[PDB]
RNA sequence: UAGCUAGUAGGUGGGGUAACGGCUCACCUAGGCGACGAUCCCUAGCUGGUCUGAGAGGAUGACCAGCCACACUGGAACUGA
RNA sequence: CCCGCAGAAGAAGCACCGGCUAACUCCGUGCCAGCAGCCGCGGUAAUACGGAGGGUGCAAGCGUUAAUCGGAAUUACUGGGCGUAAAGCGCACGCAGGCGGUUUGUUAAGUCAGAUGUGAAAUCCCCGGGCUCAACCUGGGAACUGCAUCUGAUACUGGCAA
């Protein structure tokens, strides 16, 4: 506190982390699917999550959420993966982007429709 | 050698030309010794658009810079005018 | 005249040379505190008179050595 | 040990205040009197003596207005463990103007104001608001 | 970059008349002026601070019809300048030029104020001049010029500028129909419901 | 002339035998638009109760402000048990630069052109405490004139 | 990461360089650096600036301009101001 | 840059609407399908999921993710704390270090004042000038908190002396 204190010993700053280890600041990571499966998360929730287990380009091998209702993934497919956790799901860190590089987007959806990859129907 | 000359410091089709005593090894908007005076082609009327420190030009030159010879049109010109 | 600078005798033991602490008394660039700092120079005595304690007033020339570039003027304060 | 005469000058003060004592006395010396000189010609302090040959006793007859303090707030700035000077434009206001900030300049210490028309800036005592 | 949509529309949010239209027709005859638009529009809901800073920022920027990032640079530039900041905010949007072309009655409304603007039918100084944001400095007329001198619209639109009330401190004919910005006007003489320093409290955060 | 804001209203609640038992707190500001500033603070079972309680209260214990133009005169603190609070003077253009219920009882005192910051606690009951303990002691140009015994030019 | 250093630290003389100098060599002396962080490991082009903030600061060094380093990798000289 | 002609023609999307936070209702599921920045929502009347109507915010852009600082007085020099919330060494002695009562003289290192030499240009700011406006470009300043040097002040701190 005092100011020869803080000569000799000057004040810290914790050096803060990031939980988006596997991105290494960059924005989108390309990605291969190794394992599609489902999970129910933690109460009080209760369903059935729909999320994939994925093999990123710098190495790191990550489960990451599969968004909106129903999706084309199998094992063995290249991917597009984004941040941001799903919070009920004890260890995704990740997302995919849908409408990126082998996912389709979601069908019939007309509401937030950017954020699920669908072209803009033409009524 | 010492030289003066001009360096093209403006925006596109628009040039500002900047004149410079320089080292004449370095760039054109490098390295330059002394500012000694600016001129535009673009000015419009009613205004100046040529204006240069003949004071230290004939500094220079004594001391043995070289001029430009698109400076030497601009004295040519400034020596009509007074 | 000449950029002139007291110090005191730290060590004579090499010959024809004395190493000379510089005090200097500068502020904190933050807090605002003075603080005494030390700068060692080799100086460059000829015919050996200084001892330690002494005060030395020093000057700056052309390098003797590896480390030394300083040479002394005048000498005060030799006893204790 | 004391190590800042000059702050306990200023705490003497500050205690008989609160505590309403007709004056407050202490001991002398020629700083304390520069000080107690910018703090009645300012006119915080009614009056100041001092009294003693060999260790003389200063005094000074504290103030007050309808009931209440006249030093409001009295507070040490360059104290032993942090110096403070300040050159001629860099000099402190304290309450906008409406307090004084005792200043040592080299034409013996006086307040602020005085010290901003002599053109010379000096090491800052206190803050007597 | 222009509000496209119906003008009567957000008169209803605010509350009061932005005059956004010539007025022959009375206002309380052709939208329902005090009730909100849209299905749940009649309830009034309590407004926060939040709400009440956006709302008076969004009343001055639907009068005039600037558009956000243009009106966040008039903030900037009204707090560079000096003295009062919110003050000095109203006075560079009553010096755009679509809005002199209003005050001087070329135009109906402060769009077709605009347009005369927009289509080149504007001299300022004597000099053709296209955009609607060109900032006047005192003393420089304003005028329209020969080629739209014989419109059916501006003299028919003076008609309607005589009706509203007149700017104190301009000038304007009505056969030279040539116009000089006098001064920058002062704050006394704009309207006076305009509650300036909400909107610099909220880009103030 | 009393204008009036009312800052808060909370939902407080009591055990007792059967179960729980609610009420309402509610927090005003009022003043007039010159230096009289009043807060008052209410409570009761129903929330148009509490609401009339709290402007009852606030109306009754005023305090005067020595008001500068529209602002302060110096640089001034106060505090209130979690909440100091600083608060500064300011010129014409810049309107009242604070927050919370700090901004309410800023609103009804005839102050219009403040800098302003709260730390410690930004309990809404506490701050609404800490800033007329701030406003009055607020002392005047020619209450210092009378202090010293001098002239106001004497002291600019 | 608490000890590091033998051309190492200084002295005298020969050579050497455009020039001062352990720059090199012979000889003597036994020093030199370090807790105001030597040595060691990890990282890194530096500034004018840029971004953020009421400020103090914190983060940063892309364009433009100044200086340094390299030219596939590791070495070396030649010619020449 | 300008003059004309024909023609409203060839030219609007994206997010959001439980609280934070500007913006609300019917129908579909039924702890499923889904949402989610935090708190939380969904188990049959969901202003929270999906679609609709309506609305709000920005607009040739709007979102999302990544990274930085701010809010964070949450490493506090400015500007925090330690009886019980985290935090006084179990107690002491004491070297370096930090700090040091009172008078006089002298000194001028810190301190202070003025001048001089440097602090590239660009950028930032101020007042102008030119591209129809703007962005952009340029003229003059101001600035560059610094560093050295010379002369002056001596209140206070340091040095020497009584
Ligand atoms: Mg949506
Ligand atoms: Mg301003
Ligand atoms: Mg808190
Ligand atoms: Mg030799
Ligand atoms: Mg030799
Ligand atoms: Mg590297
Ligand atoms: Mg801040
Ligand atoms: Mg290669
Ligand atoms: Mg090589
Ligand atoms: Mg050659
Ligand atoms: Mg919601
Ligand atoms: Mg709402
Ligand atoms: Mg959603
Ligand atoms: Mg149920
Ligand atoms: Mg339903
Ligand atoms: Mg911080
Ligand atoms: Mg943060
Ligand atoms: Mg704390
Ligand atoms: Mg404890
Ligand atoms: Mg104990
Ligand atoms: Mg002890
Ligand atoms: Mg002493
Ligand atoms: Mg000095
Ligand atoms: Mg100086
Ligand atoms: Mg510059
Ligand atoms: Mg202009
Ligand atoms: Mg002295
Ligand atoms: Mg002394």
């Amino acid at each position: 506190a005092t100011v020869n204190q803080l000569v000799r010993k000057p004040r810290a700053r914790k050096v803060a982390k990031s939980n988006v280890p596997a991105l290494e600041a960059c924005p989108q990571k390309r990605g291969v699917c190794t394992r599609v499966y489902t999970t129910t998360p933690k109460k009080p929730n209760s369903a059935l999550r729909k999320v994939c287990r994925v093999r990123l380009t710098n190495g790191f091998e990550v489960t990451s959420y599969i968004g909106g209702e129903g999706h084309n993934l199998q094992e063995h497919s290249v991917i597009l993966i984004r941040g941001g956790r799903v919070k009920d799901l004890p260890g995704v860190r990740y997302h995919t982007v849908r409408g990126a590089l082998d996912c389709s987007g979601v069908k019939d959806r007309k509401q937030a429709r950017s954020k699920y990859g669908v072209k803009r129907p033409k009524a | 050698m010492v030289t003066i000359r001009l360096a093209r410091h403006g925006a596109k089709k628009r040039p500002f030309y900047q004149v410079v005593v320089a080292d004449s090894r370095n760039a054109r908007n490098g390295r330059f010794i002394e500012r000694v005076g600016f001129f535009n082609p673009i000015a419009s009327e009613k205004e100046e658009g040529t204006r240069l420190d003949l004071d230290r030009i004939a500094h220079w030159v004594g001391q043995g810079a070289t001029i430009s010879d698109r400076v030497a049109a601009l004295i040519k010109e400034v020596n009509k005018a007074a | 005249k000449i950029r002139t600078l007291q110090g005191r005798v730290v060590s004579d033991k090499m010959e024809k040379s004395i190493v000379v602490a510089i005090e200097r008394f500068v502020k904190h660039p933050i807090y605002g505190k003075f603080i005494k700092r030390t700068t060692k120079l080799h100086v460059h005595d000829e015919n050996n008179e200084c001892g330690i304690g002494d005060v030395v007033e020093i000057r700056e020339c052309r390098p003797l050595s590896k480390t030394k570039s300083w040479t002394l003027v005048r000498v005060v304060e030799k006893a204790v | 040990s004391m190590q800042d005469p000059i702050a306990d000058m200023l705490t003497r003060i500050r205690n008989g205040q609160a505590a309403n004592k007709a004056a407050v006395t202490m001991p002398s010396s020629k700083l304390k009197v520069a000080i107690a000189n910018v703090l009645k010609e300012e006119g915080f302090i009614e009056d100041f003596k001092v009294e003693g040959d060999t260790k003389p006793e200063l005094e000074l007859t504290l103030k007050y207005f309808q009931g209440k303090a006249v030093v409001e707030s009295i507070q040490r700035v360059s104290r032993p463990g942090l110096r403070i000077y300040k050159r001629k434009d860099e000099l402190p206001k304290v309450m906008a103007g409406l307090g004084i900030a005792v200043v040592s300049t080299s034409k013996g210490v006086m307040t602020d104001r005085a010290a901003r028309q002599a053109g010379l800036g000096g090491e800052i005592i206190c803050y007597v608001a | 970059a222009r509000y496209l949509g119906p003008k009567l529309k957000l008169s209803r949010r605010e509350g009061t008349d932005l005059f956004l239209k010539s007025g022959v027709r009375a206002i309380d005859t052709k939208c329902k002026i005090e009730q909100a638009p849209g299905q749940h529009g009649a309830r009034k809901p309590r407004l926060s601070d939040y709400g009440v800073q956006l709302r008076e920022k969004q009343k001055v920027r639907r009068i005039y019809g600037v558009l956000e990032r243009q009106f966040r640079n008039y903030y900037k530039e009204a707090a560079r300048l000096k003295g009062n900041t919110g003050e000095n905010l109203l006075a560079l949007l009553e010096g755009r030029l679509d809005n002199v072309v209003y005050r001087m009655g070329f135009g109906a409304t402060r769009a077709e104020a605009r347009q005369l603007v927009s289509h080149k039918a504007i001299m300022v100084n004597g000099r053709v001049v296209n955009i609607a944001s060109y900032q006047v400095s005192p003393n420089d007329v304003v005028s329209i010029r020969e080629k739209a001198k014989k419109q059916s619209r501006v003299k028919a639109a003076l008609e309607l500028a005589e009706q509203r009330e007149k700017p104190t401190w301009l000038e304007v004919d009505a056969g030279k129909m040539e116009g000089t910005f006098k001064r920058k006007p002062e704050r006394s003489d704009l309207s006076a419901d305009i509650n300036e320093h909400l909107i610099v409290e909220l880009y103030s955060k | 002339e009393l204008q009036e804001k009312l800052i808060a209203v909370n939902r407080v609640s009591k055990t007792v035998k059967g179960g729980r038992i609610f009420s309402f707190t509610a927090l005003t500001v009022v003043g007039d638009g010159n230096g009289r500033v009043g807060f008052g603070y209410g409570k009761a079972r129903e929330v148009p109760a509490a609401i009339q309680k709290a402007m009852e209260k606030a109306r009754r214990n005023m305090i005067n402000v020595a008001l500068n133009n529209g602002t302060l005169q110096h640089p001034v603190k106060g505090v209130h048990t979690g909440s100091r609070v600083f608060m500064q003077p300011a010129s014409e253009g810049t309107g009242i630069i604070a927050g919370g219920a700090m901004r309410a009882v800023l609103e009804v005192a005839g102050v219009h052109n403040v800098l302003a910051k709260a730390y410690g606690s930004t309990n809404p009951i506490n701050v609404v405490r800490a800033t007329i303990d701030g406003l009055e002691n607020m002392n005047s140009p020619e209450m210092v004139a009378a202090k010293r015994g001098k002239s106001v030019e004497e002291i600019l």
